DNA sequence: GCAGACACTA
DNA sequence: TAGTGTCTGCT
DNA sequence: ACGAGTACATA
DNA sequence: TTTATGTACTCGT
């Protein structure tokens, strides 16, 4: 193609948005009537919701009639209290644009416009509380969206003036259809389960899994060879360690001995493996196992938490997971 | 350029002897430039991931791309702050870093972008040190790469992603550039030794330089001119290595904590961290060396250091939750001071 | 249609023993009156305890039936700014008007509490030039907010909270002015929704009288509920952890109380809090103001009240 | 008009016998006034013995209601001065202008600098930053808190002409509760005559309860009352409660944190726990520092939460110090934070001034 | 525009008469007895959002005064300006001028009117008590920590309490005959659980549910509909994934938690609250056991909020509530 | 707290 | 010329 | 009268 | 230093 794979397979219509159904439907059959409600679309990032209200945004109206219809605000613009006691008002206070015979004739078209707010969770609280009389007082000439993955950020009252449409995230079962078809699509050969081991290896995230599948599908192109794609290929393109280093993680960690530990804790920074997926393969690996005793399990469960979380909120890389293995090493 | 760490820069990838899987898989990218994803290059500082990002500019790109200038831009924040941060202007590829003072980074990066999204075609941007922004330009590249698809492409070079969010990390691909071992190192310090002119007695000191450097080529490449230029171009193995001023005053300020748990101990400990932030060094990297050296003490237990490295956690979320620099690392050496008494 | 006047100026005082509180400054008022030679004062505190009525009726009693010829009646509600307010205060005091040999022109400056510092250091000017023909007067909520030469130059009679025998006298007036039916439970139920303030008390007896009609403890109750701090200090002083996560939800989820009213109320109640140590407070205040933060970054989820609780219980427990 | 006259006004000083308190102020403006001929005659080459000669303009500040005007004019007019007011030697005209901290400055200062009358400046402040540029420009005369005797006879003689008792040992609580301003002393005497002319000390503690002149502390006056483990103890926590030392924070909340972390370190705790170290009570002190840390950084960002400013008190000012109280070893240190914020951000700017410059 | 019917269930509904606002009855029987009788004072409506406030005041509006009510009555709201000059200026000449429409008195609506300035507040409550004979104001503010002392002593103060079973139920009862729908009880109660004491909740859900239908009519929606819509977990869920996690080890219990968040895509955070509620009702013997499980869950939530990776959350949920139990004994 | 200055008496 | 005693500025 | 530049408070 | 929102003020057109 032109461009990448990620806005290349976006959802054209509602039918395509895989996995999300439950929203889909609705928003579908309210293509056939006209009762549009306030839309708050939150969830995990990568689930399409933008995809998903630009096919419903396409579908109700119609290219020509968005452009004048639909407007758009987001944080590549200014969302401070002055904007939003200005232009949305503003827009909301006009009348709707008389829709043209050709597109009344092939397009439903609903007499509103759509205002979607993308990353509604970044405006101030002031904006927010602001922005709530604007829905109610303008409801019968104009509808607001708002597409936010953290919705606790959302006060509650601009929370209850629209619908809550939870986007699920696109786990191994649910978003295995979707990857299949673009495996097939691009002709991309998968070997036994290189696409859910990709789909495991993405937090619910789709557009994570169809960039690490593009990515070896480059490889494989790149090799020119015509071989099977394997397992090992595109672990080691997302970034994850290999299962021996971690057992040998783990034979230092049952030793105790502080300096041995720290010393390869040092020879591990050194190569650069993010910490975050050493957290996770040393919770998949302990979790799972049988021999680690209960207490033990919950000690080092609530250790692993504690530097994820600590890892969210910036800090060093060394420092976390050096402590961890120290923590665990004392268990 | 007469410093010696940028002379000796591959100019592509066929130049670059870094690493070889990672130059085959910037390469098979280069295959194909036309479906290329946002990029996000990271690993430890010094494995040449800005070399790396240029390297495949010219692979991508071709060349003239380092041909680059310097442009003057003014912007605008609340109040009258005027900011005039320079953007590193070239043809083709425009380069600019977004070392503002971390307050207002927002109206540079989201006036930079709109103004070059008017128009192979579609330009490349490189931001560095992306670990450090304030989580409010992120959330503007969050929509601007992703309806800016097919005429801007971003690029992430930074040392981490703990501080970036997950939706930063969705859209880009999360390529690592690691740091080589010391045999490496070595063998490309003896091919600089043997592009100009220094007389080795012994081989042994590129090893020892390569050990001091810990992983960082640019630091290998700093301390060998330095030790050429105090030898006179004939490297001995008797010749020490040679440490910052920053790194021997925290190990003067460590054996200073381990040999009195006093309180006026803390106060010219309080006085070393002054003059230290002064040399505007960041607060991060100066906690994690200075727990990496109390952890590197013979007379330390393992409780002691247990617990050294349990409030050197705490205190890094705490400095990384804060803009008071000073408050945390001295409460983290109270604290240290305390364990040890 | 239109409405019977409010309980407010229906039963405003239009002279100085009208008012009840404090009897020294009321009397020191009406000797003031009696007198003529009224000085500049600065009258501060909490709002609704009669700080602008006491001024209305003081100035009554100096100006008798002249009171709108020379009264100039000044407030944030007109217009307030400095080249504004001292540029009539200017024309006021200018007016050789034909006052009787003891009396002054009365300035009334009620809420001049959020008044610039150039609009008070100008009026410090306007009170040492004219303060033989005209006396001002300040009504304010916060002193501290008005200069300290401003207090220096005036006769400060600062206000408190009116007891129970106050309010009690004042609303026993309304109500046989008023006809309404009463009893001693809704009269201590009054009371204590009142606040110490007498607008509130006027404001929930007649909800009451023309909702229920007859002046109890239970009606009151359902008209208006109890104040949130004592509640929320019952709270924070519970033996038990379930007594106090019980109370909290049923007296402040299941009420409707937003999240951060609960713990902005938490906050202001250990700061104001007696009997316990000062550790103790403190350390109380340091984790329900780090509650305070969840909440403001957009978790209000019950569980964070709850958490609070458990926390405030763990260190009260001292492990 | 008469008998309708404020006793501030009517009961006005005649002369510098009238006058009471701050005395020797007193003789340095008449002896710089009265010499200030001849220092024009000695072209301003040389002072005298108080050093006032080569001043251009005389200045005074104190508390409000001290007499600094009252003072000033009566100087003025004994010595035999036309007395003229441009404020917002019988036949010489002297400018009497008063708060010039009421504000341009630096065009008074000039004026001040360059005057061919004589000029006397009066204000309540000289430390403000606005006052820097008459540090070295005006006389330094101070006039301060003056002694209960002078100001106790004059009320006396008020009372006296007025009919009303009053008991000799008032005069100290009298000044003490209005910080000095021998103005509010008049202004409370009238108030209370008009009502109780029985003024005595039986009264005199719901006086003081009634009319405390309570003034804003300055920040190192700020640290010292905070850095005491008398207020923290048991018996002196009622006197000055928490609300107290959230209300003092209030003062100067941009720069009270900054002076508790500064001087907690050499102060020696007397509320020390049993086995409470010096050294193991900083590091939980310095603790809260570090957790007061994140509320600052939570309020003055983009979201303005300045509705948590009591919580930066607690974490940052009031608990830091609530364990290392006690009397201090030296003397209140100024923070050195911003000094350092200052240096560090010229030497942040050097950093980024020649690597861009060098960058190609 | 284009009919009332092209509309929410939300705004296509909205009262327009007292007599249609149930849940708040003692509130509007006495604002009833208040404008009947005519001893209306200056109003403080203060409840949860979506509790019907200014449907309230609007019906009020309505039932006093006539349809022709633009220049009779004023609505301000934090969508327009509110600074002390639109106090000064608007409010100011709309309180001093007798009324041009009737020779009545006058009501301004202060909608939101908690985030307004202090100063504004300050300008205000003067603006209210120098014309009150002419002039109402009745505030709406759903925080009471942002509005000053005084706004609050002006104001008779009107608890809004949350909207219980029977307004609901009566509620959603009107909407099912006006729409033509059908409920099972299982999917009323779901909406009695979900709703939080909100109208705006239950109707969105109601809509979609409408919505989720292939066919409008002759279709019952069900408990199911209504937790696949809203993506709600299902009570029996949630138990039983709280008694995997009480009873199984850490791999059965990790299994069941992966499966079932996989199975219809269910949100961690939504089950610990789930979790949370089904905890409160336990019993538990030790006191110290529900502080480590409140403080730990509510670092859970805190780090949900900031985000970061599912599966080591739901472990770390599985591991604080195995942890707390254990101090059982 | 640490000086520094301004009286009162001597 | 030198003890007390108190008010004040350390930015 | 209204707009723009500057400064201060935000318990 | 901080950092938007709001208020204030006076200068200028
Ligand atoms: N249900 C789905 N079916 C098909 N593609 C999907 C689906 N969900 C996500 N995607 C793909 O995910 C990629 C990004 O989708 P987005 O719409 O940006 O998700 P998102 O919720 O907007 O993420 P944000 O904006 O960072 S919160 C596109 O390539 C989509 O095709
Ligand atoms: N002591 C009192 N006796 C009788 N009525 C009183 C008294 N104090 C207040 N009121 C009533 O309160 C109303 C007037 O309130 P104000 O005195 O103007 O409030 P305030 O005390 O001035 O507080 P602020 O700061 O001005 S809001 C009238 O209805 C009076 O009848
Ligand atoms: N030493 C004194 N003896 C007798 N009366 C005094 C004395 N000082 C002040 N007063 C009285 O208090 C009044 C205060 O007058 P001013 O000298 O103008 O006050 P001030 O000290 O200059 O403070 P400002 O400038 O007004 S803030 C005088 O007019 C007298 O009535
Ligand atoms: N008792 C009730 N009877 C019928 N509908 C109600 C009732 N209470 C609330 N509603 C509905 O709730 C919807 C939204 O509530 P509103 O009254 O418009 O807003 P609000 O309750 O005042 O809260 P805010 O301030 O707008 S967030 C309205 O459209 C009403 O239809
Ligand atoms: N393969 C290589 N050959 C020669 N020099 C290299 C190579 N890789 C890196 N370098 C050196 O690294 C320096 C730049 O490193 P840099 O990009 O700053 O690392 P980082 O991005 O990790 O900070 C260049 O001056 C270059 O000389
Ligand atoms: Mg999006
Ligand atoms: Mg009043
Ligand atoms: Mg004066
Ligand atoms: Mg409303």
């Amino acid at each position: 193609a032109q461009q990448p794979w990620v806005e290349k397979y976006r959802p054209k219509n509602l039918d395509e948005v895989t996995a999300q159904d439950h929203a889909v439907t609705v928003l579908k059959k309210t293509l056939k009537s006209a009762n549009l409600p306030h839309m708050l679309f939150y969830g995990p990032p990568g689930t399409g919701k933008t995809s998903t209200i630009l096919a419903l945004t396409k579908e109700l109206y119609g290219p020509d009639l968005m452009k004048s219809r639909i407007l758009e605000l987001n944080a590549s613009d200014e969302r401070g209290i002055s904007i939003v006691r200005e232009k949305v008002k503003n827009f909301a206070r006009l009348t709707v644009s008389k829709p043209s015979k050709h597109d009344l004739e092939n397009y439903p078209c609903p007499p509103y416009k759509i205002i979607i707010l993308d990353e509604a969770d970044s405006m101030t609280a002031d904006a927010q509380s602001a922005l709530r009389r604007t829905m109610e007082t303008y409801s019968g000439v104009t509808r607001f969206c708002l597409i936010c993955n953290y919705v606790t950020r959302i006060i509650d009252p601009l929370a209850s003036r629209c619908s809550k449409f939870r986007f699920k995230a696109l786990d191994a079962s649910n978003a295995i259809d979707r990857l299949r078809f673009i495996s097939e699509q691009e002709n991309v050969k998968c070997d036994d389960g290189v696409l859910e081991r990709i789909l495991d290896i993405s937090a619910g995230d789709l557009r994570r899994g169809i960039t690490l599948l593009q990515s070896a599908s480059k490889g494989a192109q790149y090799l020119g060879d015509g071989k099977n794609i394997t397992s090992t290929q595109v672990e080691e393109l997302a970034g994850v360690v290999p299962h021996d280093i971690l057992i040998e993680i783990v034979e230092k960690v049952k030793s105790g001995d502080f300096d041995e530990i720290k010393k390869y804790v040092n020879t591990f920074m050194k190569s650069g493996w993010s910490a975050a997926s050493v957290v996770n393969q040393l919770h998949e690996y302990y979790i799972t196992n049988d021999n680690f005793d209960t207490n033990f399990k919950n000690q080092i469960s609530w250790l692993l938490f504690t530097t994820d979380s600590r890892l969210n909120n910036g800090t060093n890389e060394h420092i976390q997971l050096l402590n961890l293995l120290v923590k665990i090493s004392q268990l | 350029m007469s410093l010696w760490v940028d002379k000796y820069r591959p100019k592509s990838l066929n130049a670059l002897s870094h690493n070889e899987e990672l130059t085959n898989f910037l390469k098979s990218l280069s295959d194909q430039p036309r479906d290329l994803p946002h990029l996000l290059l990271y690993g430890p500082n010094g494995t040449g991931k800005k070399t790396r990002c240029m390297a495949l500019l010219e692979s991508i790109f071709g060349p003239g791309v380092y041909r680059l200038k310097i442009d003057v831009r003014q912007f605008v924040t609340a109040s009258n702050r005027k900011l005039e941060l320079n953007v590193v202007s070239s043809p083709y590829h425009l380069e600019i870093t977004p070392s503002d003072m971390g307050n207002n980074d927002r109206i540079v990066i989201q006036e930079l972008l709109k103004e070059v999204a008017q128009m192979h075609r579609y330009k490349c941007v490189i931001i560095n040190e992306a670990n450090s922004l304030t989580k409010d330009a992120q959330a503007a590249l969050r929509r601007t790469m992703e309806k800016y698809s097919k005429n801007i492409r971003l690029i992430m070079v930074c040392d981490s992603m703990s501080p970036i969010i997950a939706p930063i990390k969705s859209r880009c691909l999360l390529i690592r550039c690691p740091a080589p071992s010391d045999s490496e190192i070595s063998t490309i310090l003896s091919d600089v030794v043997t592009n100009e002119r220094i007389q080795l007695e012994t081989k042994d000191i590129l090893k020892r330089i390569a050990q001091a450097s810990n992983g960082n080529l640019r630091v290998s490449l700093l301390m060998l001119e330095s030790m050429a230029l105090n030898n006179e171009l004939a490297l001995k193995s008797s010749s020490p290595i040679i440490k910052p001023d920053w790194i021997i005053v925290i190990h003067k300020l460590t054996r200073k904590i381990v040999k009195e748990r006093s309180v006026n101990s803390l106060i010219e400990c309080r006085a070393v961290l002054y003059d230290l932030l002064a040399h505007c060094i960041p607060a991060n990297i100066i906690l994690k060396e200075l727990t990496f050296s109390l952890l590197d003490v013979e007379t330390l237990n393992t409780t002691n250091k247990s617990s050294i490295i349990e409030y050197s956690s705490v205190f890094d979320e705490r400095l990384s939750l804060g803009n008071k620099a000073i408050f945390h690392l001295e409460g983290f050496i109270a604290k240290v001071m305390c364990c040890l008494d | 249609l239109s409405l019977q006047l409010p309980w407010v100026e229906k039963y405003r005082p239009q002279v100085l023993s009208d008012i009840v509180g404090n009897k020294e400054t009321i009397d020191r008022l009406q000797q003031i009156a009696k007198d003529g030679n009224m000085p500049h004062m600065i009258i501060s505190g909490m709002p609704g305890i009669g700080k602008t009525t006491s001024v209305h009726c003081l100035a009554h009693e100096l100006l008798g039936r002249s009171y709108a010829d020379g009264v100039l009646e000044l407030n944030a509600s007109d217009d307030r700014g400095i080249d504004v307010v001292r540029n009539q205060i200017k024309h006021f005091a200018q007016k050789k008007l034909h006052l009787p040999p003891g009396k002054h022109k009365i300035v009334i400056l009620d809420e001049a509490d959020s008044m610039t510092a150039g609009a008070q250091q100008a009026l410090r000017r306007t009170m040492e030039l004219y303060s033989n023909s005209t006396r001002f007067a300040f009504a304010c909520n916060q002193s501290n907010k008005i200069i300290e030469p401003l207090q220096s130059r005036c006769a400060i009679l600062r206000y408190s909270k009116l007891s129970d025998e106050d309010v009690l006298k004042r609303l026993l007036q309304i109500i046989k002015l008023e006809d309404v039916k009463y009893t001693n439970d809704g009269l201590e139920a009054i009371i204590f929704t009142a606040e110490g303030d007498m607008r509130q008390a006027i404001n929930n007896l007649q909800s009451t009288v023309a909702g229920h009609g007859l002046v109890n403890a239970d009606n009151v109750f359902k008209i208006v509920d109890s104040p949130h701090p004592l509640i929320v200090k019952k709270m924070l002083l519970a033996s038990n952890l379930e007594d106090s996560i019980q109370i909290l939800r049923t007296d402040l989820w299941k009420k409707g109380y937003s999240s951060i009213d609960i713990v902005t109320t938490s906050f202001r109640v250990t700061k104001n809090l007696a009997q316990v140590k000062e550790s103790v407070r403190l350390e109380m205040i340091k984790e329900i103001g780090l509650t305070h933060m969840r909440i403001l970054e957009g978790v209000g989820t019950y569980l964070q009240l709850a958490s609070m609780l458990a926390k405030i219980h763990k260190l009260n427990n001292k492990a | 008009r008469e008998e309708d006259k404020l006793w501030t006004v009517k009961y006005a000083p005649t002369n510098l016998q009238q006058v009471c308190g701050n005395k020797g102020s007193v003789m340095k403006l008449k002896n710089w006034l009265a010499n200030w001929e001849n220092s024009k005659k000695n072209s301003f080459k040389h002072a005298g013995k108080d050093g006032s000669g080569v001043f251009r303009a005389a200045m005074l500040y104190g508390p409000p209601g001290i007499g600094k005007t009252t003072a000033a004019h009566l100087v003025a007019q004994e010595l035999g001065y036309d007395i003229l007011e441009q404020n917002a030697n019988g036949k010489h005209f002297v400018i009497i202008m008063d708060e010039v901290d009421g504000m341009g400055v630096g065009q008074l200062a000039q004026f001040c600098r360059k005057t061919s009358t004589p000029l006397i400046l009066i204000c309540n402040e000289r430390n403000l930053p606005k006052m820097r540029p008459f540090d070295r420009v005006c006389l330094d005369i101070q006039f301060r808190r003056p002694d209960a005797n002078s100001i106790k006879s004059r009320l006396m003689t008020i009372a006296i002409r007025e009919k009303f008792k009053l008991d000799p040992n008032v005069i100290d609580r009298l000044i003490q509760t209005t910080r000095g301003d021998i103005r509010q002393v008049i202004n409370l005497l009238s108030t209370i005559s008009t009502t109780t002319k029985t003024i005595n000390h039986e009264n005199i503690n719901e006086i003081s309860k009634a009319w405390e002149k309570n003034i804003a502390l300055k920040p190192f006056d700020i640290a010292h009352k905070m850095l005491d483990g008398q207020i923290y103890s048991d018996i002196g926590s009622r006197n000055f409660t928490l609300n107290d030392k959230i209300a003092l924070y209030f003062d100067d909340f941009d720069f009270t944190p900054l002076m508790i972390q500064e001087n907690y370190l050499s102060t020696r705790p007397s509320v020390l726990k049993p086995g409470q170290s010096h050294l193991e009570a900083v590091a939980e002190a310095a603790n809260c520092i570090s957790l007061g840390d994140i509320v600052e950084k939570k309020i003055r960002s983009s979201e303005q939460l300045w509705s948590l400013l009591p919580l930066h008190a607690v974490l940052s000012s009031v608990y830091p110090a609530s364990k290392v109280a006690g009397h201090m070893a030296g003397r209140i240190n100024f923070t050195a934070w911003l000094g350092q914020n200052s240096k560090s951000a010229k030497y942040y700017r050097l950093l980024q001034e020649i690597h861009y410059h060098t960058r190609l | 525009k284009r009919s009332k019917e092209n509309l929410p269930w939300v705004e296509k509904y909205r009262p327009e008469t007292l007599d249609e606002v149930y849940g708040q009855n003692e509130v509007i029987t006495t604002v009833r007895k208040f404008v009947d009788e005519g001893k209306l004072p200056h109003l403080l409506f203060y409840g949860p959002p979506g509790t019907g406030k200014t449907s309230t005041i609007v019906a009020l509006a309505r039932e006093i005064y006539g349809k022709n009510y633009s220049n009779m009555v004023l609505e301000l709201n934090a969508s327009d300006d509110r600074g002390i000059d639109v106090v000064r200026n608007q409010i100011k000449d709309f309180a001093s001028t007798r009324q041009i429409f009737s020779k009545g008195f006058k009501l301004i609506i202060l909608d939101e009117a908690d985030a307004m300035t202090n100063a504004a507040q300050n300008a205000l409550r003067r603006v209210i008590e120098r014309y009150t004979k002419n002039t109402r104001f009745c505030v709406l503010a759903n925080y009471a920590h942002k509005l000053t002392p005084a706004l609050l002593s002006r104001c008779t103060r009107f608890r809004f309490q949350p909207l219980p079973q029977e307004a609901i139920e009566r509620r959603i009862a009107n909407v099912l005959v006006h729409e033509k729908l059908k409920l099972s009880p299982n999917a009323e109660k779901a909406l009695i659980e979900l709703s939080n004491g909100d109208m705006r909740r239950v109707l969105n859900v109601l809509q979609s549910c409408k919505a989720t239908l292939d066919n409008p009519d002759e279709d019952e929606i069900s408990d199911d509909v209504i937790y696949e819509c809203c993506g709600a977990p299902r009570p029996s869920d949630l138990k039983a994934v709280l008694k995997s996690i009480l009873e199984d080890d850490w791999g059965t219990a990790h299994y069941t938690l992966n499966k079932v968040r996989s199975a219809k895509g269910l949100a961690l955070i939504d089950l610990i609250e789930g979790i949370v509620k089904i905890l409160e009702d336990y019993e538990l013997q030790n006191e110290e056991t529900r502080v480590h499980l409140l403080t730990k869950l509510a670092d859970i939530e805190y780090s949900i909020s900031k985000g970061g990776n599912d599966q080591i959350q739901g472990s770390a949920v599985i591991g604080a509530i195995k942890a707390s139990f254990e101090n059982e004994t």
